[PDB]
């Protein structure tokens, strides 16, 4: 019954928001919260933020 | 009773990147309101240029390969956005660059022009691996500050743009480490002030003191708001 097929791919990039969730390799989970600036950021005595 | 004013001692060259600026003589508790102030404007708001598009010709889209050249096209688009580009006189300009053989391909071989220069000539871009293998691309580089991601200046102009101009995401910001100090100055009647040192890191790009420059300027301009009220 059928006379063609037509497919097509696409492809799509994320980068990552609010809402996904990550862990660690030791049961640690959470969902991401907030993305802020770099200068909002606590850094140690020598400039460089965590 | 006035305050006494600080002034810009001393600006000492570690190296093309790094540098030192000293300010003194600051009354008490002026080294940590001018420092953060400082701190926080210099890390978000200098100007600076990126690369912003890019054409190689017999290229459809960033998922393909090129036969000869051993990066993939996604590979070669994020070495080039980290280049590190000063320009004179205008807001925006295209280079070129062609190249044939065996060998790398880095950022001496991009065309001479009057008024753009490269800070770090030997920024790797690509490897040719076949000797009947030649790459060629016209690169577009523009002026702004801040963090512009592609997905959204794709949206400001809506007009159809051919098929083969690949966008890379623009971090106009020259800045990128920001330290600093404040110790006891040295002036022979008083012993109740302080200096304040910084330490700025950057790629190449900009002055230490124009920055510092456009800094104070940017902070005196937004107090206006309050220095005259209502």
């Amino acid at each position: 019954g059928v006379l063609k097929i037509v497919k097509v791919y696409l492809a799509v990039k994320r980068r990552i928001q609010p809402g996904d969730k990550m862990a660690g390799r030791h049961g640690n989970k959470g969902v991401i919260s907030k993305i802020n600036p770099i200068e909002d950021m606590p850094y140690d005595e020598n400039g460089t933020p965590v | 009773t006035e305050f006494l004013k600080p002034r810009l001692v001393d600006i000492e060259q570690v190296s093309s990147t790094h540098a030192k600026v000293t300010l003194e003589p600051l009354e008490r508790g002026f080294g940590h309101t001018l420092g953060n102030a400082l701190r926080r404007i210099l890390l978000s708001s200098m100007p600076g240029c990126a690369v912003t598009e890019v054409e190689i010709d017999g290229v459809l889209h960033e998922y393909s390969t090129k036969e000869g050249v051993q990066e993939d096209i996604l590979e070669i688009l994020l070495n080039l956005k980290g280049l590190a580009v000063r320009v004179q006189g205008k807001d925006e300009v295209i280079l070129t660059l062609n190249k044939s053989g065996i060998g790398p391909v880095t950022a001496a071989d991009i065309t001479h022009d009057g008024d753009v220069e490269i800070v770090k000539p030997q920024h790797v871009i690509c490897h040719l691996t076949d000797e009947n293998a030649s790459i060629s691309m016209r690169i577009k580089v523009q002026r702004g500050r801040g963090y512009v991601p592609a997905s959204t200046r794709i949206h400001s102009e809506e007009d159809e743009r051919p098929i083969g101009r690949l966008l890379v995401d623009a971090c106009y910001s020259p800045v990128e480490r920001i330290a600093y100090n404040v110790e006891a100055a040295r002036v022979e009647q008083r012993t109740d002030l302080d200096k304040l040192v910084i330490e700025m890191e950057t790629n190449g790009t900009i002055d230490p003191e124009e920055a510092i420059r456009r800094a104070a300027t940017i902070l005196a301009e937004q107090l206006e708001a309050f220095v005259d009220l209502r």
